[PDB]
């Protein structure tokens, strides 16, 4: 009922933005074929 | 609707300042990683140089590649940079705004790592020879992998808050 | 070995299903978008 | 390279949402205006 | 689990810290209209009735 | 923030010099009917009541 | 050198403004209403 | 025969990329050309 | 009004306003 702002596109971009993350490290992980490529998936799975 | 405004726009710079700095930290852990590398192999080689069959121009052959390694990491320690500035070079800590308001920030501490501070400098395989090559080399691993660590978690925060921020905006 | 390939070397079959179920969320979000930036046109028949 | 992409890039999904909230706009004010700017006529019409 | 060593005992404890600082963090810089939501124990009332 | 360097600092600087320039410049010179309103801390006294 | 609180004292400059702009917002509503009681007044006068 | 290599031939996954970005661009810009030509055309309803 | 402008500072670009007149790399 007001054109000056969506209120839908925006939820719907964070659930997109959301999403990409999970397909970003789903692909990654395909293509390195090791399960902790960075720190950021599991530091403590790095040292052992 | 002017705070409001203020407040979104100061979020979106927020979470723009955020998602470089989870570019700055996988910058770092990359070069920690290079470095991690390189010990590993410095301490295959002292494993192969322990044993007493090898001759003696064999330790100065082992003794000469692990003091090429150490150099390598010396150099990849020193000369890593990201945009201008240093990371392995100084133990300061980097200062993120997250909040998008006055003082709050997200902190990354950043520790000098070389050579020196990782200790076992002057190795010397060949001559005189350190007294526990392997348990210094593990020393070292370890610190390597306590940096990582310590740096690895940054990012899952920075992502959190990119996340909270995101959502906070479209809520405003 | 088998330890460490225990605790790294993630499984291939679990990641497949990962990514195409992203694929499809990604696929979906990009179609409910173009859906939802079509709302705010009714607005213009309001008009005339 | 990722660094500079979040930096200098822009997301066309926001962009799109911009063009078309602009666009209707746009049209609204020329609607609105196609009449705003005749109401002298009544004086006119007076006589 | 008990196969774990030490160090990983510390790592893991080192996350665990970063997650629930991240956590008193998130907690306390939330903030609408200029007030807390969820630093006070206090209630805020909405008008309907008219 | 901290991980931008001091060339962008610089940057920053400049533009926030500039813009606060501008603020000057337009509480400087913008008058209705030969009388300035944003530089004279007067107020203006308007008759109504005939 | 570097202001302490930029934020701080950005908000109180925005604040600054915004109040002066809503004590002038107010002084053009009573100057309409004074418009529509002086035409009522001329019309019964 | 390697070091001419590095330096001549091109990397296949970088240019396809490109080809594809190019692609969009192009597309993209078509369609927001092809609809900034029916912004002038208010002025011929204004004069009804 | 006579001095309500804004002025649009200027540089003299050139190759040797930059540096190093005639830069160069093989000796």
């Amino acid at each position: 009922q007001v054109i000056n702002t969506n209120s839908l596109s925006l939820i719907t971009q964070n659930n997109i933005n959301k999403n990409q993350s999970a397909l970003s490290s789903s692909i990654e992980r395909l293509s390195s074929g090791l399960r902790i490529n960075s720190a950021k998936d599991d530091a403590a799975g790095q040292a052992i | 609707a002017n705070r409001f405004t203020s407040n979104i726009k100061g979020l979106t710079q927020a979470a723009r300042n955020a998602n470089d700095g989870i570019s700055v930290a996988q910058t770092t852990e990359g070069a920690l990683s290079e470095i991690n590398n390189n010990l590993q192999r410095i301490r295959e080689l002292t494993v192969q140089a322990s044993t007493g069959t090898n001759s003696d121009s064999d330790l100065d052959s082992i003794q000469d590649e692990i003091k090429s390694r150490l150099d390598e990491i010396d150099r990849v320690s020193g000369q890593t940079q990201f945009n201008g500035v240093n990371v392995l070079a100084k133990d300061g800590s980097m200062k993120i705004q997250v909040g998008a308001n006055d003082g709050q920030t997200i902190t990354i501490d950043l520790k000098k790592i070389d050579s020196d501070t990782l200790g076992l400098n002057g190795f010397n395989v060949n001559g005189e020879s350190t007294s526990d090559p392997l348990a210094a080399l593990d020393d070292a691993i370890s610190q390597i992998d306590k940096f990582r660590s310590s740096l690895g978690a940054v990012q899952n925060r920075l992502d959190s808050a990119v996340t909270n921020l995101n959502n906070t905006t479209t809520n405003l | 070995s088998e330890a460490q390939s225990r605790i790294q070397d993630a499984d291939y079959a679990t990641e497949v299903s990962n990514m195409s179920k992203a694929q499809i969320i990604q696929q979906a979000g990009n179609s409910v978008l173009a859906k939802a930036n079509q709302v705010p046109q009714q607005v213009l028949s309001l008009l005339q």
